């Protein structure tokens, strides 16, 4: 998820 | 005494965006995990890739390492934590309990304990040993976006989405001190700082935060980079100079003097979003990872 807002 | 960071290695390897970058207590391995749903091992001095650790169904979004170098926790969107034994790439444990994505984990200096944060609101303590659940905790109305333990683990700060830092009780699971402003932003990242003392904070304002928590006073800010979208990590460099370090939504590293706030030197390179920075225990060195346009980690070195 952190790879992606 | 500004520092010189100049680029060593670029180390390729990861099939989309990098997530998390650490090294090793022992200063010798780089870890890195990636939406890729891999953890890759690398050499923190040459750069050299060692192994490709895989288990996960989903991507991770952060990887943290045991204090003897032996063990790695990731976070992954699959909802769980797994423990790796990191010389045999096997999956010791898997860490079951949290009901959304698994955002940011970290050992104990024991190593005993991992916390855990989720998209589900809550930061979780759990049981290295056996990988049971030991604490659930309310922490938040939000996704939360970082867990980090104290200098001996007796305390845990954790951020989120919802504009709150909160300061935990390790034993007792109690919140001892919520952290607000008069304004809340979403807090994108928290840390203690290497003496326990103070918590740096990024918050989707563009700003670094240094706070004496026990007392609700910001004491320094760190500004100048872009990061109004992801949750980028921070770091405190004390190897030799006393800086602060960050990646930024620019596709650049910052690095800014701690007390004077002033950027010292920027780091350039990358070509997306550096969403990940590890400063090395013992050497000047910086490991840094870029978003999907990238997909790369580069390590860098100064002088001081």
């Amino acid at each position: 998820a952190r790879t992606k807002q | 005494v500004k520092p010189n960071y100049a680029l060593k290695f670029t180390l390729a390897g990861h099939t989309k965006a990098v997530s998390s970058v650490k090294f090793s207590p022992n200063g010798e391995w780089l870890a890195s995990s990636s939406a890729d749903k891999l953890i890759k091992i690398w050499g923190a001095y040459d750069g050299k890739f060692e192994k490709t650790i895989s288990g996960h169904k989903l991507g991770i979004s952060d990887v943290a390492w045991s204090s003897d170098s032996n063990l790695l926790v990731s976070a992954s969107d699959d909802k769980t934590l797994k423990i790796w034994d990191v010389s045999s790439g096997k999956c010791l444990k898997t860490l079951k309990g949290h009901s959304n994505y698994v955002f940011c984990c970290n050992f104990n200096p024991q190593s005993n304990l991992i916390v855990s944060g989720s998209f589900d609101e809550s930061v979780r303590i759990w049981d290295v040993k056996t990988g049971k659940c030991l604490k659930t905790l309310p922490a938040h109305s939000d996704p939360v976006s970082a867990v980090h333990f104290n200098r001996d683990g007796s305390l845990i700060v954790s951020s989120s989405y919802d504009g709150l830092c909160r300061i935990w009780d390790t034993a007792s699971g109690q919140c001892l001190k919520t952290l607000i402003d008069d304004d809340n932003p979403p807090v994108s990242f928290v840390k203690f700082s290497p003496n326990g003392k103070y918590i740096l904070a990024a918050t989707l304002d563009n700003t670094l935060k240094l706070w004496d928590y026990s007392k609700g006073k910001c004491l320094k800010t760190y500004t100048g980079h872009k990061n109004e979208k992801y949750c980028i990590f921070a770091n405190f460099s004390v190897t030799g100079g006393k800086w602060i370090v960050s990646g930024s939504e620019d596709n650049l590293v910052y690095i800014w003097n701690l007390q004077t706030k002033e950027i010292v030197q920027k780091l350039q390179g990358h070509t997306d979003v550096v969403i990940s920075t590890a400063c090395h225990p013992t050497e000047n060195i910086i490991a840094s990872a870029a978003l999907e346009n990238d997909k790369t980690i580069k390590l860098w070195k100064s002088d001081c």
